[PDB]
């Protein structure tokens, strides 16, 4: 089990990024995924996660409703993250996670297991 | 199909 996430880089204040984590290991259709981010000086905190046993629900942090979205590609076994209307405050490092076991996220963001190195997202104002 | 919320 191993996640690995790319498609950080350094945007601008309204703009979008995707994001994409690819698992190894783990089959994360199966599995409910995540991404978490950890901003500037704060403790990491969920934005996005969808259900696993090949479920298509998700439920988002309340900062990024609305504005993220997350899926994934069970053919690539990859989960993406679409960012659009970025704000500075997204800036972040960006973690992919999944639970432990195949499953439903069941309505939390506890008990997450498996967890990538990360991907760093800035967003810059004027 | 009876997903629950994620």
């Amino acid at each position: 089990g191993q996640l690995v996430e790319s498609g950080g880089g350094s945007v601008q204040a309204g703009g979008s990024l995707r994001l994409s984590c690819a698992a190894s290991g783990i089959d994360s259709s199966s599995y409910c995924m995540g991404w978490f981010r950890q901003r500037p000086g704060k403790e990491r905190e969920g934005v996005a996660r969808i259900n696993g046993l090949g479920g298509v629900k998700t439920a988002y942090a309340d900062s990024v409703k609305d504005r993220f979205t997350i899926s994934r590609d069970n053919a690539e076994n990859t989960v993406y993250l679409q960012m659009n209307s970025l704000k500075p405050e997204d800036t972040a490092i960006y973690y992919c996670a999944a639970k432990f076991s195949p499953g439903y996220c069941g309505g939390s963001w506890s008990n997450f297991g498996y967890w990538g190195q990360g991907t760093q997202v800035t967003v810059s104002s004027h | 199909d009876y997903e629950p919320e994620a």
